[PDB]
């Protein structure tokens, strides 16, 4: 209610907000994954999922 | 060169002439100023921008 940003932006910050909640403790977050230098399971996060249809598709890849 | 007068080509202010006649071969530039752009209507909303970042564009932009 107190806001003026549009669905965009208050869409990123939300999915930033999402992405470090997940900075807790316990297995199947990042502190562990690093500790265990899973570089890996990072990138199958359900986090980023709900993030990639913003961004940009022609260049997503690179 | 210019429209009114596409029948000159000039270099060096020495006109020269072209073997053939055109009136609409010469009407569409929509494509000779960029490489993967086309012109369109004016829009001041649009933002300037430079001629590197337009590999980060999109389209309907």
């Amino acid at each position: 209610d107190l806001a003026v940003l549009r669905d965009e932006k208050t869409a990123i910050t939300k999915g930033y907000e999402a992405l470090i909640k997940r900075l807790g403790t316990g297995d199947n977050d990042i502190p562990s994954l690093i500790a265990k230098k899973d570089y890996l399971s990072l990138y199958n996060l359900p986090e980023v999922k709900l993030m990639a249809p913003l961004i940009r598709p022609n260049r997503k890849g690179v | 060169w210019s429209k009114a007068d596409s029948s000159k080509i000039y270099c060096h202010g020495i006109a020269i002439r072209v073997p053939l006649v055109v009136g609409d071969e010469h009407m569409d530039t929509s494509l000779a100023l960029l490489e993967g752009f086309s012109v369109c209507e004016n829009d001041p909303r649009a933002p300037m921008v430079t001629r590197q970042d337009l590999i980060d564009v999109g389209f309907g932009q």
